RNA sequence: UUUUUUUUUUUUUUUUU
RNA sequence: AGGGGAUCGAAGACGAUCAGAUACCGUCGUAGUCUUAACCAUAAACUAUGCCGAUUAGGGAUCGGACGGUGUUAUUUUUUGACCCGUUCGGCACCUUACGAUAAAUCAAAAUGUUUGGGCUCCUGGGGGAGUAUGGUCGCAAGGCUGAAACUUAAAGAAAUUG
């Protein structure tokens, strides 16, 4: 190309590339709220959690952990912070 | 923009329906490395939309080259395949050019006794793949090379490109239109820029024997 | 074999490329042809070349063969060039069948003011 | 001569002089 | 008499001096073009190399001449041609090393009074295996290459040059389109004094229309 | 070239490596192991006196058909 | 492992200079790269260079302007007297008046030339012509 | 230059307008693009124009049509085509 | 000179493949070397197809199809014509012959 | 896709407008 | 040193071929081939290409993981599997090209090297004699590792070219 400026790509180069390759490793992962069936409290996840997370006090799985990405019990809606 | 390029030069309606229907935007499944700045999209199929503003733009840029050299005589024009055949020998009869239709004998620019020796001053040539002989040639004699580039088309030594389709007749005779209208225009034998040509498109489109 | 060598091709090409209306599918006439235009003075020869004249004046007849201009067909090939229809296939005479990307170059280029049908793109 | 029947010849000597060897010690 | 482009525009006087030629990549197709520009130049001859070919009937004998131009003014060239006769061979060796005969630009060693007189940088070329290195001297040093070297740099005008070869430095053809490609990188070497922006004009051969 | 050491702390080991590579150079091998003084018919001189014991004829090498006269 | 940050800059930059780039990414960052771009800028070598700042070592966009033919370190950093400046440089450089040897002293990252003014000495660390 | 302020170089290469490499003597390959200027009324002023010098090497990469587009919007005879986000 | 970027077989990143037994010769060579043809013919030739027909009682039967795969070593396949020696360029093109 | 071993020593080319 | 021993098959015995045939071919056939315990430590043990690190032309396949989208298919209190498109990390490789390299064949490394310095280890110095002799050390042995010299010779050798 000969002439790029690489101090501000694009915006969708940056969801493209890896997460350590970009100008700056931004973190790609989030912290998401799950709100629970049956109750009305938010607990705070996170996006790759790698552990079974059982609500505070609900006695209820939230989500399961697997191929590093929470996949979230069915019933429930989530909210990125 | 505003330095060296009046507002007259800007894409017109009836230019952008041209390009449009000879299907100018419809390009080639594969991208190359150095036709990129000229993609618009990729369609959900895999085939690449080009930038038809671009298009024109650089098809304006390429008639400057042309009015530069101020002698006919010493502009060349190549196509191999029969679609862009018959819109070379008509550039040629309206603009002043040399044309070279089907098979390029080797040795043209660099052998001077063979019986095509051409000294030319810029090659314009169509699918710069199939003519790779003629842009190699130039590139032994120091001519300037345009050609009509597709998205997967090699650009070895294409020094102007121009994004269009090459490969359908339509599209072919269209972008060969554009710039014989254009060149003309700034030589001056056209008068006005808004004045309708009375020659048509398809006096340009490939025709069976 | 009975193949014909370059000195009788090549010579018997330049007389059809120049001399066909004076020429005709008779070998006996084109005999007597070859003895005024052209300085053979060898029978043999001059028959060869009269005999292959004939067979590619008989394959004109047909619409071949490339390369042997005669000039009657380059005036033909005139008229063919020229022609054209008056009515271009470009005209839109449902205007202008494209898709939702190509559209949007449109509105990109500011030229949202095209007869735009806009087709659906789906992969089969 | 093959460089692996060389290898051979040669080391059947070598196994011939180390007998001799031994004969005399 | 002439048959390019050039060639007319040559005899026509279109044409002030050869190195107006030499800013624009313009190939020289016509050695007389090199003579009419570039008289009073010198012609030596190296050596006679014999090639061979075998064929069902014997070897096929060719001699290949290798024939070196320049005047001290800062032009070189180098020709080889091989020919079925040494005369003949030696005769085409001259019109190829006219043909492509290149400018030379010519250094100091730390002064800037009488300067042009040895190499501006140091440039190496290699051919095949042989490179041979050339470094400015100072001034008073004679050249100090082997004979095939420093008969070619005489004619390139440097009067002063340190020189080393390795590789196989007996393959007389090869040491000399070594030195030759050290000679032709040594004018495109960016320096200091070329830092500067150029007014770019027109080609004579697009701006004359004859 | 070669993966030779580029320390600035290797002198030591450039020292020992070119100590023990010299000895495959034939020349500083023979010298340094006084060869001459050990196997030269000579010791060492650049002549030497005799007594004849004979006269031999060596046959020459091809291509090459003589009789080299020659004396032990 | 890395050993010579300094090698690496050196050598991404003479790769996009031969290359025809206008401009190459560093990585990483170090006080040593950064003293040595600022002879390169200069003397005119290079044009603008920039620090992307960032919670590890930085990275540098150095925009080329074309007018550098090479750019090298010297492994290891040679210590050199005065006297041996000259040798360094006819041994290593073009034609001496083009090239800038680039040696530390205990005045810092500075030229060869500067060397016989300040009448200093130190260590070889790279070169440019 | 010399102490007296003189030139002795027999000529002065030229730059690519591209990379600023010095393009050889014999550097065939190496293309020279001269554009027209135009008028208020699209005409072509004749001995008036921009000129571009252009390396054999850049042209062989296959960047010479991009470094092109770069100095035609540098010089403006180009609207939008070159981006540098790209 | 090394006559062929793959060597002589296909085994790049595998270390060892188990040999087997030419065809015509019983040569041990690597499966991956060997030079193998599946050949899908009928059991009865095609001259002779005719009369099983005839002798069809039950005039519906299909012929079966003999399922053969022949694995030659280097040796066998050139002499028995099922490869040939190509030219110097030739020898790249890993293009099945055509129909 | 039956087999077919051997060939005594040396000797086999040069310059320019 | 035990167990096992179907097949194949060094050595050996025959039958052919041949001038001879201690070979290729055919019939037998011992050790071995298989296994447990203990040795041996060498292979064209090859990608004939040491390990770590950075950069440098494009492209499509494929394997493992992850991510985003889309529509069929099986299940399903709508999740997962198969197929499709794309992005990215890590692999086995491959295709075209030479801004480069090499003597060349060829090489995305054998590039970034006479414009010669990123770190480390090992090996080579014309061909033989010779991986031999001797000394040491390891092994039950076969042998392995280390490893010369006298003497001899003008070439040996690598890649391509035309016959
Ligand atoms: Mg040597
Ligand atoms: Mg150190
Ligand atoms: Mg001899
Ligand atoms: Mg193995
Ligand atoms: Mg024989
Ligand atoms: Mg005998
Ligand atoms: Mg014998
Ligand atoms: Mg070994
Ligand atoms: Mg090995
Ligand atoms: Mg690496
Ligand atoms: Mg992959
Ligand atoms: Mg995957
Ligand atoms: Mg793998
Ligand atoms: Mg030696
Ligand atoms: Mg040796
Ligand atoms: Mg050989």
């Amino acid at each position: 190309v000969l002439a790029v400026d690489l101090l501000n790509p694009s915006p969708a180069s940056e969801a493209r590339k890896h997460k350590l390759k970009t100008l700056v490793p931004a973190p790609r992962s989030f912290f998401m709220d799950v709100k629970c069936p049956g109750c009305f409290t938010i607990t705070t996840v996170f996006s790759h959690a790698q552990t079974v997370v059982i609500c505070q006090g609900c006695t209820t799985v939230l989500c399961q952990p697997t191929g590093g990405k929470a996949r979230l019990t069915e019933g429930c809606s989530f909210r990125r912070k | 923009a505003p330095a060296n390029l009046p507002s007259i030069f800007n894409a017109t309606s009836t230019d952008i329906e041209q390009l449009l229907a000879a299907q100018c935007h419809i390009g080639s499944k594969n991208l190359g490395v150095h036709m990129q700045p000229y993609l618009w999209k990729t369609r959900a199929d895999g085939v690449n939309i080009l930038n038809v503003g671009k298009t024109w733009e650089k098809i304006v840029l390429a008639a400057r080259i042309i009015a530069a050299i101020d002698n006919p005589a010493d502009i060349c024009v190549i196509s191999a395949r029969p679609y862009g055949q018959r819109a070379v020998l008509k550039f040629a009869a309206h603009t002043g050019a040399q044309a070279i239709a089907g098979r390029f004998t080797p040795g043209s620019f660099t052998n001077y006794i063979t019986r095509s020796f051409k000294e030319p001053r810029l090659i314009i040539v169509t699918d710069p793949r199939t003519d790779a002989q003629a842009i190699k040639e130039a590139s032994y004699v120091n001519i300037p090379v345009i050609a009509l580039c597709d998205a997967d088309s090699p650009t070895e030594y294409v020094d102007v490109a121009i994004p269009t389709n090459n490969k359908g007749r339509h599209a072919i005779g269209c972008v060969w239109w554009m710039l014989a209208r254009e060149v003309l225009r700034l030589r001056g034998t056209i008068y006005n820029r808004e004045t309708p040509w009375d020659v048509m498109v398809d006096l340009y489109f490939y025709r069976d024997p | 074999g009975r193949v014909r060598t370059k000195t009788v091709k090549k010579s018997a090409k330049v007389i059809i490329e120049r001399y066909y209306p004076k020429l005709t599918l008779d070998f006996e006439t084109n005999k007597r042809i070859c003895d005024e235009i052209a300085i053979i003075a060898s029978k043999r020869l001059r028959n060869k070349i009269a005999g292959y004249t004939t067979h590619l004046m008989k394959r004109i007849q047909r619409g071949p063969v490339r390369g042997i201009s005669f000039k009657l067909q380059e005036e033909e090939r005139e008229r063919k060039d020229q022609y054209v229809p008056e009515v271009s296939a470009l005209d839109f005479t449902g205007q202008l069948d494209v898709d939702t990307e190509t559209k949007d170059l449109l509105k990109h280029l500011g030229f949202d003011s095209i007869p735009v049908n806009v087709i659906p793109v789906t992969q089969a | 001569m093959r460089a692996k029947w060389r290898k051979k010849r040669v080391r059947r000597l070598k196994r011939k002089r180390r007998k001799m060897r031994a004969r005399s010690k | 008499q002439p048959v390019t482009k050039l060639g007319r525009l040559v005899k026509a006087g279109k044409i002030k001096s050869m190195e107006e030629i030499y800013l624009h990549s313009l190939p020289i197709k016509e050695y007389q073009i090199v003579d009419f520009f570039l008289p009073k130049l010198k012609d030596e001859v190296m050596k006679i190399k014999p090639v061979q070919k075998q064929t069902r009937a014997g070897q096929r004998t060719r001699f290949k001449a290798i024939v070196i131009i320049g005047d001290s003014e800062g032009h070189v060239g180098l020709g080889i041609k091989t020919s079925k006769e040494v005369a003949t061979a030696i005769r085409a060796a001259i019109i190829i090393a006219k043909l492509s005969v290149i400018p030379v630009r010519r250094g100091y060693w730390g002064a800037n009074l009488g300067l042009p007189h040895s190499l501006p940088v140091k440039e190496s070329g290699k051919c095949g295996s042989v490179t041979v290195r050339l470094i400015p001297a100072p001034r008073g040093t004679s050249l100090v290459a082997s004979p095939a070297v420093k008969r070619l740099l005489q004619l390139a005008g440097i009067e002063d040059a340190y020189t080393s070869s390795s590789g196989s430095t007996k393959t007389l053809e090869n040491t000399l389109k070594a030195t030759f490609a050290a000679v032709s990188n040594t004018y495109g070497f960016l320096t200091p004094n070329l830092w500067k922006e150029t007014k770019l004009t027109r080609s004579p051969l697009e701006e004359f229309a004859d | 070239s070669g993966g030779k050491p580029r320390g600035l702390n290797a002198a030591r080991k450039l020292r020992n490596n070119r100590r023990e590579q010299r000895w495959s150079d034939l020349h500083y091998k023979k010298r340094a192991l006084g060869t001459a003084f050990k196997s030269s018919p000579f010791g060492g001189s650049s002549h030497a006196k005799g007594i004849v014991l004979e006269k031999v004829g060596v046959e020459a090498k091809q291509p090459n058909s003589a009789i080299r006269k020659c004396v032990r | 492992v890395r050993t010579s940050v300094l090698h690496d800059a050196l050598n991404s930059i003479n790769n996009a200079e031969k290359a025809g780039k206008r401009q190459v990414l560093i990585r990483p960052s170090s006080k040593v790269i950064i003293k040595f771009l600022q002879v390169m800028q200069k003397h005119g070598y290079i044009g603008e260079f920039e620090e992307v700042d960032d919670h590890r070592s930085g990275k540098i966009v150095v925009q080329l302007n074309g007018r550098m033919n090479k750019c090298g370190v010297i492994s290891p950093r040679y210590n050199v007297r005065l006297a041996e400046l000259e040798k360094w440089v006819v041994k290593l450089l073009p034609a001496r008046q083009f090239g800038y040897v680039i040696l530390t002293t205990s005045a810092g990252i500075m030229d060869h030339e500067e060397a016989r003014r300040k009448h200093v000495s130190g260590k070889i660390i790279g070169f440019f012509y | 230059e010399n102490d007296r302020g003189e030139i002795v170089d027999l000529y002065v290469p030229r730059k690519c307008s591209a990379t600023g490499r010095i393009i050889k003597s014999k550097d065939h390959g190496s293309c020279q693009i001269t554009i027209a200027k135009v008028d208020e009324n699209g005409r072509a002023i004749q001995g008036e124009n921009i000129i571009y010098a252009l390396s054999g090497f850049v042209r062989a990469m296959g960047e010479s049509d991009d470094s092109l587009n770069r100095l035609a919007q540098r010089d403006g005879l180009l609207k939008a085509v070159w981006n540098p986000q790209r | 000179v090394k006559k062929r970027k793959n060597n002589g077989r296909n085994k790049k990143g595998r270390g060892h493949v188990k040999p087997i037994r030419c065809s015509n010769c019983s040569r041990c060579t690597p499966k991956d070397k060997a030079i193998k043809r599946f050949t899908i013919r009928n059991m009865v030739e095609s001259a002779a197809i005719r009369d099983i027909s005839d002798a069809s009682v039950f005039a519906e039967y299909t012929v079966p199809k003999m399922y053969l795969k022949l694995q030659y070593c280097v040796s066998c396949a050139i002499h028995g014509k099922i490869v040939r020696v190509r030219s110097r360029e030739g020898r790249r093109n890993r293009a099945p012959p055509p129909r």
